[PDB]
């Protein structure tokens, strides 16, 4: 197997040896040379996601190793994973390239930054038991709503596809 | 044999109308799934974990691994979009005013509690407490529960201080008593009913909120969580099957047979695991389509139930819907629909028209009811009898044509 | 702007391209070309390889068809939504908030588009706001008066009644307000005078 071998806090009973997990994978192997109830943990694995602004704007990029501790891999730690190449900025903005766990990246002043999305501007309403805001003017706005309706009426001659005459 | 409910018979007759004299403000809780777990499975690792030979053999089958990784990623992105549509319907994060003099209506149970580590309201806390590594990973949702809470609080603050106006344009402050007067106008009950009974309505609403809190103190959401967990556990467990191979464990096969011989075993295992993965992906796609229908319904309710007022029957609580309040919950949204339900009906004798001098008068709004000796015109959803006058009734035709016209007098102001 | 339709077309094209490309995979066979299998190996041997190819290609076709069925279900949901919008948004006016574009909907115009429909929703959106003082009712002769339509406002010196969605103050009259109860019940009632159109006619 391939894994991180670590002495198990859980202890096999004196008879117990070579246990398995619910997944049927080898949870822990009792130390053969000297019983130590050695446990196995799968080596760290994740997905690499290339956070990149449009190549036309720039070729600079950052990498997101999903769900791995930064140590295992300018590195910024996020619940989504480790983010390498991106600068952490306290200032919040509108989410541009969503990363996850509330963290979004963008390209601004020029380099790639990561931050917490604001969700919108703060606006307290001047409510009170004898105040009302009544509009005095209006505007007629035309908005566009686009909806798919149909898809290509494909068909396959299964016999000819499977067997080439 | 199931009962199908209690039996009833309506005392219907051609000249008898029941009018409600009292009302109840009822708050109903409607729970909807919105998003599901963002799973992601690496087909290469799941099928041929750390086995170069197995990976090479799998490569032959072609783009199965790639399109599975595409479908699952599509599901994840769609889930993020579902959350965005359902919640991010307010342009500006509003906050409730510091002074909560909402005409006697007490919202403290639904508004955020600043004292908590996460700015969630009490009901959100109850809801949160209510719901409970081989190639598989879980991608965290784009919006953490705190941001969902911020969005719900913004929607709620707008609904409280600005009614539906913030749904249309800029949030226009308006006293809550007058907002409920507007909503009562909407359901047809003239606004004076609200003011003349503001304290009773406030107490009824507060009692309703307390009752909801007690009731919560979540089947649909737990159903989603359990189903996704079950699918994942099934997918994990399938790894232990032999599929005709000598042993499920790939490594044992590797150190049991020569490469030419082990090829057949590895092919059997690869077919088995790939089929299992395809089944799981199809099940997830279908269930995610269901969740998208649910999330689209939730977005529609948020739009036409919170940001506005609904004339649709039973779409927004059972009753003459007055308003709604959203609340977040794990992988879902809970609506508190405030509705106006009449009660304490009374029988009255009715008549479609009243003749004074041969002219037939008909009510402008409301109907004619007699307490046995006198005739009055009253709004249809409340008992507010008023003298019959030319202002309350409009003339038309003559007495002969109408059916059931009764004789009375129309006082002239 | 056309992201939704372009994504649909791209997804269909990608599905077809993946389906066609699947033909070239070995699927464990010695070759992905059927004629090569027939020629190189004997019939008894060739049968096994051809069976493996048939299994692989049938599985690929089934995956494609399942994807098509699900995606067609999604498009059917979209088409039902589009038909509902066409019915309740073009052939009429909708009270459903945010169903037919942000704001108070006025009308719609449909436009065709490749494999889709594009609505132009014309909506009325309030623009400019002024703070006013308001009170639920006005007591004139000991009897409360409530607005028939719209709300009461004050510019700081005088009271007017204005329609809810647009500032257009008018003099408060018995034709704009109706009487219910007395001043002792309403919370927040304010003192003022309600003009009587009938009085001057009889006075003169
Ligand atoms: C309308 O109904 C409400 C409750 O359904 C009544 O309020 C109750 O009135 C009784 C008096 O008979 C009190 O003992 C209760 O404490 C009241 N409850 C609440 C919540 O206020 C109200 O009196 C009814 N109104 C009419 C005109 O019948
Ligand atoms: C709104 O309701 C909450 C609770 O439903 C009230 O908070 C309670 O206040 C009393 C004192 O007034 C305390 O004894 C309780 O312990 C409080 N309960 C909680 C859960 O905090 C609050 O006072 C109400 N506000 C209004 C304006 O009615
Ligand atoms: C029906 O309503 C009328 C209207 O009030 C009642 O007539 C009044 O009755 C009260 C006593 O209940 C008297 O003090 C008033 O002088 C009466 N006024 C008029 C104009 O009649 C009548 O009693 C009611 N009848 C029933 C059966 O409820
Ligand atoms: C309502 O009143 C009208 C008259 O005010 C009644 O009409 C009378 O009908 C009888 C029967 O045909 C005639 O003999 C009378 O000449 C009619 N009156 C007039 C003035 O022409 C009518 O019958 C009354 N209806 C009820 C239900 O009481
Ligand atoms: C509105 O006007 C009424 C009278 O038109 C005021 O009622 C007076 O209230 C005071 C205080 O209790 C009494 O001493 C007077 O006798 C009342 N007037 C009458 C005619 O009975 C009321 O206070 C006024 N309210 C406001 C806010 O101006
Ligand atoms: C990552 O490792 C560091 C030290 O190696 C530790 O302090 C930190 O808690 C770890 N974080 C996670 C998420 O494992
Ligand atoms: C953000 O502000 C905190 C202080 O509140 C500071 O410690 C931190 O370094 C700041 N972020 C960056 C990227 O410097
Ligand atoms: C209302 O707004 C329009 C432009 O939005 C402007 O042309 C018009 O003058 C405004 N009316 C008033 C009375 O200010
Ligand atoms: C109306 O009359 C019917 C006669 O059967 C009776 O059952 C019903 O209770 C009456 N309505 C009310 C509100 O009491
Ligand atoms: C109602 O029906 C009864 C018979 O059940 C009849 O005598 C009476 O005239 C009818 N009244 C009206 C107004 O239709
Ligand atoms: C109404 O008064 C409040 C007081 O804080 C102010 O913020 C608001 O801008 C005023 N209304 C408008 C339309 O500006
Ligand atoms: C509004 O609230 C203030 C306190 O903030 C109070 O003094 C005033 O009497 C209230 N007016 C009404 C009409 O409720």
């Amino acid at each position: 197997g391939t894994g991180v071998l670590t002495e198990s806090n859980k202890k096999f009973l004196p008879f117990q040896q070579f246990g398995r997990d619910i997944a049927d994978t080898t949870d822990a192997v009792r130390d053969p040379q000297t019983l130590e109830i050695l446990d196995i943990t799968p080596c760290s694995f994740g997905g690499v996601s290339v956070i990149t602004p449009g190549t036309n704007t720039s070729n600079q990029v950052a990498v997101l190793y999903q769900g791995v501790n930064c140590t295992e891999v300018n590195v910024f730690q996020t619940r989504a994973g480790c983010l390498i190449g991106a600068e952490h900025v306290n200032n919040s903005y509108e989410c541009d390239i969503p990363i996850g766990a509330g963290i979004c990246a963008s390209y601004q002043t020029q380099s790639i930054i990561a931050y917490t999305m604001s969700l919108g501007v703060e606006n307290s309403v001047a409510y009170s038991n004898n105040s009302i805001a009544i509009p005095t003017n209006f505007t007629i706005s035309v908005t566009t709503e686009i909806l798919p309706v149909s898809m290509t009426k494909t068909s396959v001659d299964c016999t000819m596809y499977i067997c080439g005459d | 044999t199931m009962s199908l409910g209690v039996e009833n018979s309506v005392a219907y007759s051609n000249n008898s109308i029941a009018i409600p004299t009292n009302f109840t403000i009822s708050v109903t809780t409607e729970i909807l799934p919105v998003s599901m777990t963002k799973t992601s499975v690496d087909c290469t690792m799941y099928i041929c974990g750390d086995s170069t030979e197995c990976s090479n053999l799998l490569l032959q089958y072609g783009s199965f691994c790639t399109q599975l990784n595409r479908a699952l990623t599509g599901i994840a992105v769609e889930q993020d979009k579902n959350t965005q549509e359902v919640f991010a319907q307010v342009k500006q994060i509003y906050k409730t005013p510091p002074i909560k003099d909402f005409g006697g209506f007490n919202f403290s149970q639904i508004l955020p509690d600043p004292s908590k580590p996460s700015k969630r309201s009490f009901i959100e806390d109850l809801l949160f407490n209510k719901v409970t590594f081989n190639g598989l990973t879980v991608l965290p949702p784009l919006l953490t529960d705190e941001m969902i809470a911020q969005y719900t609080s913004a929607l709620l603050a707008g609904t409280i201080t600005s009614g539906w106006t913030f749904g249309a344009g800029a949030a226009l402050q308006i006293p809550f008593a007058m907002q409920m007067a507007y909503r009562f106008n909407g359901i047809g009950v003239t606004q004076n009913v609200l003011y003349e009974n503001q304290k009773l309505i406030a107490n009824q609403f507060n009692s309703a909120i307390g009752k909801i809190q007690d009731s919560l103190s979540l089947g649909k959401l737990q159903d989603v969580v359990n189903q996704n967990a079950q699918a994942l556990n099934t997918l994990v467990k399938q790894l232990s099957s032999n599929f005709g191979a000598i042993s499920s464990v790939l490594n044992d096969i590797l150190s049991r047979l020569d490469p030419p011989e082990a090829e057949v075993q590895i092919d059997r295992l690869i077919t088995g695991r790939l089929q299992s993965l395809q089944t799981y992906v199809t099940q997830q796609l279908i269930r995610a389509a269901e969740i998208r229908a649910s999330a689209n319904l939730a977005a529609t309710k948020m739009s036409e139930c919170v940001l506005g007022q609904s004339k649709r029957v039973d779409f927004c609580g059972k009753g003459y819907h007055l308003m709604s309040f959203p609340q977040s919950a794990p992988h879902g949204v809970v609506f508190l629909h405030v509705t106006y339900v009449p009660a304490q009906e009374k029988n009255f004798t009715t008549a479609p028209a009243i003749c004074h001098d041969g002219k037939a008068h008909f009510p402008r709004e409301g109907v004619f009811v007699s307490n046995g000796t006198h005739w009055f015109v009253t709004q249809r959803n409340f008992y507010e009898p008023q003298i019959i006058t030319t202002d309350n009734t409009f003339v038309s035709g003559n007495c002969d044509v109408v059916i059931g016209i009764v004789n009375n007098t129309v006082y002239d102001p | 702007a056309l992201g939704k339709l372009q994504d649909v077309v791209n997804q269909n094209a990608q599905a077809l391209n993946t389906l066609v490309k699947q033909l070239s995979s070995n699927f464990g066979a010695i070759s992905s070309v059927l004629n090569d299998i027939l020629s190189r190996l004997d019939p008894p041997e060739a049968e096994v390889q051809i069976d493996r190819l048939i299994t692989g290609r049938l599985q690929s076709l089934q995956t494609y068809v399942t994807q098509q069925l699900i995606r067609a279900a999604e498009i059917r949901a979209s088409a039902n939504l589009a038909a509902t919008k066409m019915s309740e948004c073009v052939l009429g006016q909708s009270k459903r908030v945010d169903f037919c574009g942000k704001g108070y909907h006025l009308m719609s115009f449909p436009q065709s588009a490749p494999h889709g429909v594009v609505f132009l929703h014309v909506t009325y959106v309030p623009a400019q706001e002024k703070n006013f003082t308001t009170a639920p009712a006005i007591c004139h002769d000991g009897k409360a008066h409530f607005p028939r339509e719209g709300v009461f406002v004050s510019n700081g010196t005088h009271w007017f009644v204005t329609q809810r969605n647009f500032y257009e103050p008018q003099i408060i009259t018995t034709d704009n307000t109706f009487v219910s109860g007395n001043c002792d019940v309403v919370i927040g009632i304010v003192n003022n005078t309600v003009y009587d159109p009938l009085q001057p006619e009889l006075d003169s």
